[PDB]
């Protein structure tokens, strides 16, 4: 995420880890 | 300013290098072909 212009910061949520863990 | 969403019904703004990913997603090229080279798409065109 240093090359497309405009991103954002935000978190991505994966339904496993939680979960799993 | 819209793409072609404004022949269809109400003129709906979306950011125009967002209007050309789309347009490269509708040939079967991947969006981020786009976005990570974005620079050298706009001057390549400009020059075309
Ligand atoms: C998005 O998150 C990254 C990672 O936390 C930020 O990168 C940091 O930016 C600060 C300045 O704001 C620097 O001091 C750090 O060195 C950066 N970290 C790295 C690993 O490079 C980035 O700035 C954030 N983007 C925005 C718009 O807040
Ligand atoms: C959008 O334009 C503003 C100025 O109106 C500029 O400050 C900003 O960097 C631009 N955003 C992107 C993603 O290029």
């Amino acid at each position: 995420c240093d090359v497309v212009i405009g991103i954002v910061n935000n978190t991505v949520y994966d339904p496993l880890q939680p979960e799993l863990d | 300013t819209s793409g072609w969403t404004f022949g269809a019904g109400p003129a709906l703004q979306i950011p125009f290098p967002m209007q050309m990913a789309y347009r490269f997603n509708g040939i079967g090229v991947t969006q981020n072909v786009l976005y990570e080279n974005q620079k050298l798409i706009a001057n390549q065109f400009n020059s075309a």
